[PDB]
């Protein structure tokens, strides 16, 4: 709208007033000070992005131990003649190394 | 009896998929969080860094 | 946003000035003085990790 332009040029008149009243040179290094903590704000979360890429590494380590015990349980059961209970396992087992093929692919993005 | 082993499979199958919708649940709100810091981190530091020391 | 780089130039402004006012050479050995204490804070925590390895 017409107004709109208007309205932000008389704001944009005082705004440019201020901006010529502070040193170009003490605002250049106002500005390497902030681009200095910007820097700051990135390695942050970049390390954050470290420690959930292991977080995920973490669950693959956690659901491929359980498959291993699922195995031995299916182990158990066939010694025991329990076959039965030894597919009831196997199940178990196939979703955890399904979800560990899911946290690898994860893993390789991150 | 024989009843009674179909109804003991059914309700050992059921609360299998509950199990493992709740696994998955987890690992799917943890993606979604993650995402959301990844893009936030990645578009602001990038506009700022760009912004600041060209006006500088 | 706008205004608060522009707060953070007038801001920087009068640091740096305050910046310039301490002799670097004073301010390099009293940065020698906080890096001696940074040690003994190290120290305490390290000795510390001993204690609980032994618990």
């Amino acid at each position: 709208g017409l107004f709109d332009r208007l309205g932000r040029v008389v704001r944009a008149n005082l705004n440019d007033l201020v901006s010529k009243a502070e040193d170009p040179e003490k605002v250049l290094e106002q500005a390497v000070i902030d681009m200095q903590e910007d820097l700051v704000q990135l390695r942050q979360a970049v390390a954050r992005t470290i420690a959930e890429e292991k977080r995920t590494e973490q669950r693959l380590n956690q659901d491929t131990q359980e498959a291993k015990k699922w195995e031995d349980r299916a182990k158990l059961a066939l010694t025991n003649g329990e076959e039965n209970l030894a597919r009831e396992a196997l199940a178990r087992k196939k979703s955890l190394t399904d979800t560990a093929a899911a946290y690898q692919t994860q893993l390789a993005q991150q | 009896r024989t009843m009674s082993e179909n109804l003991r499979r059914n309700l050992a199958a059921l609360e299998a998929k509950i199990s493992e919708a709740k696994t998955k649940k987890n690992m799917l709100q943890a993606r979604a969080k993650a995402a959301k810091a990844n893009a936030e981190l990645q578009q602001t530091l990038a506009a700022a860094a760009a912004a600041a020391a060209a006006a500088a």
